[PDB]
RNA sequence: UUUUGGCAUAGUUGC
């Protein structure tokens, strides 16, 4: 009941604990085009936290060559804080260092 | 038995893992899909990845809000174990003080 | 020997062609779930 | 679901007068011909046939608006001839040209078709 | 690197960076490090020889893929940290051949420049020739488009779906379009536009089409709206059950007719139905039986295409009804292309009323030339050229953005040899008056997309409705209706006209008339 | 009501009472048979 | 998703020419050769051969009910 | 003794032809001469240019006294 | 009303044509560029050399810096102006700008001649990988081309470095426009 | 004050376009003609669809959609037909539509086209055109379309469908004499099929006397009606829109 | 909590009265007409059927609001309510008692919004008078609002999918106030800047340059054409 | 014989 929970309404933590869950981790995948759903398969989200108020992280940073798409962010409130990766990048699924 | 794990889609634990096109769609399921998502109540539920500051990593900032000129953080964590990640900081005052 | 540079062009493509046969597109989430 | 229904472009609800005269005050011997549900097809053909009258001082027509099949055409003539009269004449000479063009496109059609 | 490159100890995604200057070598093998491949470049040569290009070719029914390229040390990934350590070549055949040097120490190479784009980004034709707001607005947009979302929508029973009736691929593709299946499933249709001014409907970013054209099955599409529900048996005190209800067995019904329903209290697929129209006559038991059926959306309808039923992870009867409305385009819908040039229906016009080239081509659309210059999306019209010389030809353009062997001069050159004007304008005749228009049109093919926000779904209006059980305001209902909150700035607007009584007609008697009876002694309420 | 199973497309009879499965193969969902009602369209 | 009918420009007749365009090509026709031998001479036709998606026989694929 | 405008303001002209409509809309009797007039509005303005409204405007000064012009006195601007 | 209906006689367009310059400016462009360009070249290694001198209240970096700014904003004047002069009468987008409708004269020597400078927080593009804008380039770059100077012209396309830094000018007029709808009217309801 | 003397000169005819000349008219008369080809020749096209039953992949208003579509042989039948509304009968008969009924079960192992040719009409005169043939859907094993229709008398004013031409291309001043259209680089533009100028020119020399005269025509047929018949019918159609309008016209001043 | 009911922006004070929903209220996408005088709007006929504005029962409209009683609120334009002068409501949808269709002076008739009818209409953001202005309701047959094309640059709006609100005045007293205050042509020059805030725009402005050029010349047929669409015209062609 | 209704959390999207 908890994965089912967290996984359904994308609140992430116990559920008594919603005050402190980050929240909108898990959304319903978008149905429109094919593009849509691949998009919002490849989607990369920044909170705000703390760190949102000492840099800066809306504007394009430079090491976002081939990572993330530069022209591909939602416009309103929320530019340039969820992303999307570029074609070709890939993301490491960690092994051991031993 | 202790519980249900939620399937993500075409993974290698998900029944379409490695079937033909024909088969996909004999269980009448869009070869095209590229899956990725949960079924959670019958709702398609995909997990936003979130970024974060990498850990174990020495960060040395300069505090533009504090008495601090600057400050070496760095976000330990376990490899693999006990989420609760110890952040340190080792600040050097400033040399403004009283 | 050398991809000449008219053929580079082709060669390129032909390259990421091979990779989006192999890895797909929700490379990603598929990796992360089975790890 | 306010989309009108198609045939209303072309068709006569009841209580709809085709054509309607109104004499214009501003300038003497000047009519409007309001006629409704047609389009740039009669109004345009008519406009060019007034104008080859020498007795007419003026022939001008306007669509008031694409969604609404009203056209509004205006004709003055010199003060000896109604505008009234030099309607019909434009659209008898009209129906003349048109009648004489089948007939020679007829003729046209068998002189290719025989060689 | 000898090692990770060979596959040995060290796996291919584990990071390896030498920070000189610091005297440090960290190396990452954790999860979460986002890495690209980039080609291996070894004293200004590549290691991609032809040999593994053929052994590629033959992909098939020789099993070397891409992890054999990766086996052999040529293409390697590379994260950000060790991109900091990293002197990139751009592309082969110009930065790493002899010159006045630049650079002589080029460790990788750029696989292709355009994978540094999205998915929605990648479908872009010639988004180097744009202002990047405007490929912002398409990354937007292209997510909103109509097409076929996926093959197996028939079976599926999303709550809502769009499917346009023909789609197209475009005319002017990008090579990143054949890995994202957009060939398989596009969204949008090529249409042929024409850039001029006009009667003045299409003034300000709004768009003229062509009547005939709708009439052809132009971006004519449909409109999915499944309905669930389920009934539930809380003990014994409620028992929810479908079957139509009766005017003599409940205790309250909508006038709404329920002869729709079949005697199980659903309705039969292939029944025109509307927005009040009962779709599952449902009823609970009263502690006579109070109703509970669910009604259309009040503005919606439709042909219920299918209706299923199954049991529910309890074991309850649930249904769930697809209602088909199939959607023609008409004023007020969004139109797209794939350059930010979004813009609404402003009015349709029948094919003879629409502006015509000597041949009797009417464009389709017609779009405002002043939607050009503030916005500079030249890729449009590079796309609109390009889309005239591939459809002459009988091939499909190639519009990488990254490309030099395309050239605005090359299209010119391939379009003048098909006996039109080399810079794509045409001399168009006036659709009343058949006359010609003194200035010469810019008119081709062009990607158009039918976004989804249609004006059937965004329009309503609200009187004397159903009020709000606390505040006694009108309410957000099952629909748009509700009224509109005439808010802060509103009453600020109208206390700067000095409507006084308007706005006293709006904020009391339009919204929540009362009175009451108040002591004169005391203040308080009597 | 004739009810036509997702599975192996058997129409079935159904009562408003009893669980519905198909009769021969098991399987649990059912889709309600197109209308008898007549349909018409202008083909427009 | 099926060849339309009509072209939608000009309104000529394009739906009964899918399966000839495509036996053309099995002909190893050049795209454009093969246009022209089922004589559409307008790019506005042209069009529509040229970028159809034959959807539809992807839909086949799925059993009928 | 007056010291306001002689000119009617535009409010005291919006709320005189309402309240004068309003009036022409419940059967009030009309001051002028009218000729296919229907809607209370026209008939209002037709009163107003005809100076025959029957209606005082009560200005308050602010200081807590008053002047009351006769819509006839004030100047139809 | 009545010019709306003399511009069906008339017309108004808008194509490919009205963004092509003659040869002759084209090559008076790429000439102004290259010596924009070795013009730079020549401010750095001056200041390379230490034969950069400081102007007076600006340290070092900031003389070099306004240098480099007015020699690439002198060479944008000359070449929209040389792009300009080339217009004929006939071309629609200068018919669009005399009339003030939309548009002005900077967007025709962008879409013709040069996009130009891209700046995020009114400088050049800063060194967010470790000296360098982008790892196309080698350390301690401050060509014009290096600091996101966009050479082309948007009929021209830009080049991958380009590309990406003009994204980077162009997030920065997106981020603005959400802020200000952030205080669209803040200010305003304070004050009303 | 009066008509002019109008010419006609053929300069190709074929089954599936006529190509001619009309000179000595106003241009206006000839756009009209130019018009009234689309808008108001009328046709018989499918207008009622009864889908008694549907499997196909495609929903039922695509297929009554894709069935307006298919042009039908109509080239003498139509004149002797009504207008449905205009007929008394009750709701059909067969002076004012043409019954067809389609009746496909695809009951093997291969993908089974419903094209034109499954249409039945009840009056040989009026088939489809193609009676290769015109694709209405694809089917798959175990899946039946059956369906009754109804083919009624319209122009392409009230819709698409009704539309016989193809294409109608239309030209004068080739040379541009008039200089109706001013081209900024007259060397740039290709000659027109109808341009009597040699290579080395590029434009006509101005005519501050001219008039546009002799308009070239090419009108498509889409297959409902013979190209001859297009024309023929549309100047007869338009003359009696004329003569309808001089009728209310007479009535109205009496 | 009671305090949180107060307080911030969805308090009662902020969000239920400093601004609140209102009856009488459309809203859809906005589309160009530059057929329509800038103080006109399209509004769809069924936004005009479905709202209502309250004609006291006249003599001089007796027989009108009777025919607009007798046609019901089922077509367009009708009624839905006759307001005796008790304040009991009779509803145009369900009583066919030719009765209580009998109209005594004084009653009220609440008529479809026809022709004519005043109408505020308003895009949000509200930032200043010229955002909000009166029009006169033409009643044209798709389902967006119209507007002249000179008006779009005090709303600030275009026709990119942007929404736009109308609400109508419900007694002649406000709708005399909207029409003598707030009226777009009254709303030409702001006191912002002492100028005007309607202009020529697009197409029309980009056309005037071309058409006042020195070398612009018009045979006779196209002047008279253009004398057509000149609403003030005298009827005097003036010489050439 | 003339009805009425969850709400208040989060997300997404439009200008
Ligand atoms: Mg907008
Ligand atoms: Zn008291
Ligand atoms: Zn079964
Ligand atoms: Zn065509
Ligand atoms: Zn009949």
């Amino acid at each position: 009941d908890g994965l089912k929970y967290s996984l359904a309404t994308g609140n992430w933590g116990d559920q008594k604990k919603a005050h402190q869950a980050r929240a909108g981790v898990s959304q319903v995948l978008n149905r429109l085009t094919f593009a849509s759903t691949l998009s919002h398969l490849r989607r990369l989200n920044s909170p705000i936290g703390r760190d949102g108020k000492l840099a800066k992280p809306r504007q394009l940073h430079n090491t976002l060559w081939g990572m993330v798409c530069p022209a591909e962010t939602p416009e309103g409130h929320a530019v340039g804080l969820v992303k999307n990766l570029a074609l070709m990048a890939y993301i490491s699924v960690g092994s051991q260092p031993s | 038995f202790i519980g249900k794990i939620p399937i993500m889609l075409r993974s290698t634990y998900c029944l379409l893992n490695g079937l033909t096109d024909r088969d996909l769609c004999e269980l009448n399921e869009c070869p095209l899909d590229p899956g990725g998502y949960f079924i959670i109540n019958g709702s398609e539920k995909v997990l936003i990845a979130q970024e974060k500051m990498a850990t174990n990593t020495v960060y040395v900032f300069a505090k533009k809000d504090s008495k601090y000129a600057y400050t070496g953080e760095c976000r330990s964590c376990l490899e693999n174990s006990s989420r609760p990640t110890s952040t340190i900081w080792v600040s050097m005052l400033a040399r403004g003080g009283q | 020997d050398e991809i000449t540079p008219d053929l580079w062009q082709e060669a390129c493509w032909i390259v990421i062609s091979s990779y989006f046969d192999e890895k797909g597109l929700v490379r990603q989430q598929l990796d992360s779930f089975d790890e | 679901m306010n989309a009108p229904p198609a045939f209303e472009s072309f068709l006569l609800f009841e209580g709809e007068k085709k054509i309607t005269i109104n004499k214009d005050t501003k300038v003497p011997n000047a009519c409007l011909f309001t006629i409704n549900k047609e389009d740039h097809t009669l109004g345009n053909i008519i406009k060019s046939q007034l104008l080859k009258d020498p007795q007419v001082l003026f022939a001008g027509y306007k669509v008031p608006h694409p969604l609404e099949h009203k056209i509004i055409i205006r004709v003055q003539t010199t003060p000896d001839y109604s505008p009234q009269e030099a309607f019909t004449n434009a659209i008898t000479d009209l129906i003349s040209e048109l009648s004489l063009l089948e007939e020679r496109f007829r003729v046209a059609i068998k002189d290719k078709q025989e060689g | 690197r000898k090692l990770r490159r060979q596959m040995d100890i060290i796996v291919s995604e584990v990071s390896m960076i030498r920070d000189i200057r610091e005297r440090e070598i960290r190396i990452y093998t954790d999860a979460g490090r986002i890495c690209r491949p980039l080609l291996i470049v070894e004293k200004q040569k590549l290691l991609l020889k032809k040999r593994h290009i053929d052994q590629l070719k033959e992909r098939e029914y020789n099993n070397y893929s891409w992890q054999d390229l990766v086996a052999s040390g040529v293409v390697e990934y590379i994260d950000t940290l060790e991109e900091e350590t990293v002197m990139l070549a751009m592309t082969p055949d110009d930065l790493q051949e002899k010159e006045v040097a630049y650079c002589s120490t080029y460790t990788h190479c750029e696989i292709h420049p355009s994978m540094i784009l999205g998915v929605c980004a990648s479908i872009i034709p010639f988004p180097d020739h744009n202002q990047s707001p405007r490929n912002t607005y398409q990354s937007a947009m292209g997510k909103q488009a109509m097409g076929v979302y996926i093959t197996n929508f028939h079976v599926r029973m999303d709550t809502l779906a769009h499917v346009l009736y023909y789609p197209q691929k475009p005319l002017v593709t990008t090579r990143s379009m054949e890995y994202l299946r957009f060939r398989e499933l596009p969204a949008g249709i090529n249409s042929i536009v024409a850039i001029a001014s006009y009667t003045g409907y299409n003034q300000e970013d709004s768009v003229i089409m062509n009547r005939s054209a709708v009439d052809r099955g132009f971006f004519r599409s449909v409109f999915y709206r499944s309905y669930k529900e389920q009934e539930s048996k809380k003990g014994f005190d409620q028992e929810e059950v479908f079957e139509k209800p009766t005017r003599e067995t409940c205790q309250g019904m909508r006038h709404a007719i329920y002869d729709k329903l079949d005697d199980d209290g659903l309705i039969a697929p292939g029944v025109r139905v509307s927005g009040d129209d009962v779709i599952i006559g449902k009823t609970v038991t009263l502690p006579t039986k109070r109703d509970c059926s669910t009604f259309l959306r009040t503005s919606e309808t439709g042909i219920v295409d299918q209706v299923m039923v199954t049991l529910n992870q309890e074991g309850y009867k649930f249904c769930k009804i697809r209602v088909r409305s199939v959607r023609i385009p008409q004023i007020g819908d969004k139109f797209a292309s794939r350059h930010g040039q979004k813009g609404t229906c402003g009015i349709q016009y029948r094919q003879e009323d629409m502006p015509f080239t000597c041949e009797g081509i009417t464009p389709d659309i017609i779009i405002n030339p002043h939607a050009i210059p503030s916005r500079m999306t030249i890729g449009h019209l590079i796309e609109c050229l390009q889309g005239k010389v591939s459809a002459n030809k009988g091939e499909i353009g190639d519009a990488t953005p990254f490309n030099d062997a395309v050239n605005v001069q090359k299209i010119s050159n391939l379009l003048s040899d098909y006996g039109y004007h080399l810079r794509g304008n045409e001399v168009l005749y006036n659709g009343f008056t058949g006359r010609k228009i003194t200035s010469q049109i810019f008119i081709g093919p062009t990607y158009y997309q039918r976004l989804k926000h249609m004006v059937d779904d965004k329009i309503h209006s609200r009187a004397r409705g159903p009020i709000q059980i606390l505040n006694r305001q009108p309410m957000e209902g099952r629909s748009r209706d509700g009224g509109l909150r005439f808010g802060e700035m509103e009453r600020d607007c109208q206390i700067a006209h000095g409507a006084a009584q308007f706005l006293r007609e709006r904020l009391f008697e339009a919204s929540d008339p009362y009175q009451v009876h108040v002591c004169n002694l005391c203040g308080i309420m009597a | 009501m004739i009810y036509i199973c997702g599975e192996c497309h058997t129409e079935n009879e159904i009562k408003s009472r009893d669980p519905i499965r198909c009769r021969e193969c098991g399987y649990r969902i059912m889709y309600k048979k197109r209308t008898k009602r007549l349909v018409v369209f202008d083909a427009r | 998703m099926i060849i339309p009918v009509r072209c939608f420009t000009c309104g000529k007749i394009v739906g009964n020419k899918w399966e000839a365009y495509l036996g053309l090509l099995q002909a190893e026709y050049t795209e454009g050769d093969a246009l022209d031998a089922l004589g559409l001479k307008r790019y506005c036709c042209r069009r529509m051969l040229l970028a159809h998606v034959d959807l539809i026989e992807k839909l086949l694929n799925y059993a009928p009910l | 003794k007056r010291i306001t405008t002689p000119y009617m303001t535009k409010y005291e002209r919006a709320r005189v032809l309402g309240t004068r409509a309003l009036q022409i809309a419940m059967c009030a009797p009309v001051m002028v001469e009218l000729e296919g007039e229907t809607d209370p509005l026209l008939i209002a303005m037709k009163e107003l240019k005809a100076r025959k409204i029957p209606i005082i405007i009560r200005r308050y000064l602010p200081d807590g006294s008053y002047e009351d012009w006769g819509v006839d006195e004030l100047i139809i601007s | 009303t009545v010019i709306n209906n003399w511009l069906l006689i008339e017309g108004h367009t808008i194509g490919i044509g009205d963004s092509i310059a003659d040869s002759k400016t084209y090559q008076d462009i790429q000439n102004t560029i290259k010596k924009a360009k070795q013009d730079v070249i020549e401010v750095i290694e001056k200041a390379h050399n230490n034969e950069l001198e400081p102007t007076p209240g600006n340290t070092l970096r900031q003389t070099f810096e306004n240098q480099v700014n007015r020699i690439l904003n002198d060479a944008r004047d000359k070449t929209g102006s040389s792009a300009q002069k080339s217009l004929s009468e006939y071309n629609n987008f200068k018919s669009m700008v005399v009339s003030g409708a939309k548009g002005s004269k900077i967007n025709i020597s962008q879409v013709i001649a040069v996009v130009g400078q891209q700046n995020v927080e009114g400088k050049r593009i800063p060194f967010g990988f470790k000296h360098r804008t982008l790892p196309h380039f080698i350390k301690d770059d401050y060509g014009p081309e290096s600091r996101g100077f966009v050479e082309n012209s948007y009929l021209a396309g830009l080049t991958p470095t380009e590309f990406f830094f003009h994204a980077m000018g162009g997030r920065e007029g997106l981020i603005d426009t959400a802020v200000k709808t952030a205080e669209t009217g803040y200010i305003q309801r304070r004050l009303i | 004050p009066y008509a002019n003397q109008p010419t006609v000169r053929i300069t190709e005819l074929t089954d599936e376009n006529v190509k001619f000349i009309i000179e000595n008219t106003d241009l206006a008369v000839a756009n009209s003609i130019r018009r009234v080809f689309i808008a108001e020749v009328p046709i018989i096209a499918i207008d009622w669809v009864q889908i008694d039953a549907n499997s196909s992949v495609l929903h039922d208003e695509f297929i009554a959609h894709r069935l307006g579509l298919i042009p039908l042989t109509s080239d003498d039948i139509v004149d002797k037909l009504q207008y449905s509304r205009d007929c008394t009968c009750e709701e059909f008969c067969p002076e004012c539509s043409v019954e067809f009924t389609l009746d496909v079960r695809c009951n093997e192992d291969q993908t089974r086209h419903v094209t034109s040719r499954d249409l039945i009409s009840n009056s040989p005169r009026v088939i489809p055109v193609t009676s290769d043939d015109i694709l209405i859907v694809k089917l798959r094993k175990g899946q039946e379309l059956r369906l009754r229709a109804y083919a009624k008398k319209g122009f392409g004013k009230e819709h698409a469908k009704w539309n016989p031409t193809a294409g109608v291309a239309f030209e004068y001043d080739p040379d541009n004499a008039l200089r109706h259209t001013v081209y900024p680089k007259p060397e740039e533009w290709p000659k027109s099929e109808y341009s009597e100028l040699d290579e080395d020119e590029s434009q006509a020399p101005y005519d501050p006397n001219g008039k546009p005269e002799r308009f070239y025509y090419n009108v498509e047929s889409c297959g409902s009606l013979r190209p001859e018949t297009i024309v023929l019918s549309a100047l007869s159609g338009l003359k009696k829109k004329l003569s309808d309008l001089q009728t209310q016209l007479s009535h109205e001043i009496q | 909590s009671l305090k949180q009911r107060l307080k911030g922006k969805e308090g009662r004070v902020r969000g239920n009265l400093m601004g609140k929903r209102v009856d009488f209220s459309a809203r859809t996408v906005i589309t160009p007409d530059p057929n329509l005088s800038i103080d006109q709007v399209g509004v769809p006929r069924s936004i005009a059927a479905n709202m209502t504005f309250a004609e006291i029962v006249t003599p001089f409209n007796i027989d009108r609001l009777q025919e607009l009683v007798r046609r019901g609120n089922s077509q367009y334009p009708g009624a839905k309510y006759i307001i005796r002068d008790n304040g009991d409501r009779i509803d145009l949808r369900f009583h066919p008692k030719p009765s209580d269709l009998h109209l005594q002076t004084g009653y009220k008739v609440e008529r479809h919004m026809c022709d004519g009818d005043i109408v505020i209409f308003n895009r949000q953001p509200t930032l200043h008078k010229m955002s909000m202005m009166g029009h006169r309701v033409r009643i044209l047959p798709w389902s967006t609002f119209r507007l002249n094309l000179s008006v779009t640059t005090p709303y600030n709006a275009d026709f990119d999918g942007d929404e736009m609100n109308l609400h109508l005045p419900q007694s002649l007293e406000t709708r005399a106030e909207i029409q003598e205050l707030a009226m777009v042509p009254r709303m030409i020059v702001t006191p912002q800047s002492n100028r005007p805030v309607m202009g020529i725009v697009q197409d029309t402005l980009t056309a005037v340059r071309k058409f006042t050029k020195r070398d612009v010349f018009l045979e006779r047929g196209e002047v008279m054409n253009l004398l057509m669409f000149l609403s003030t015209w005298d009827g005097k062609v003036p010489q050439p």
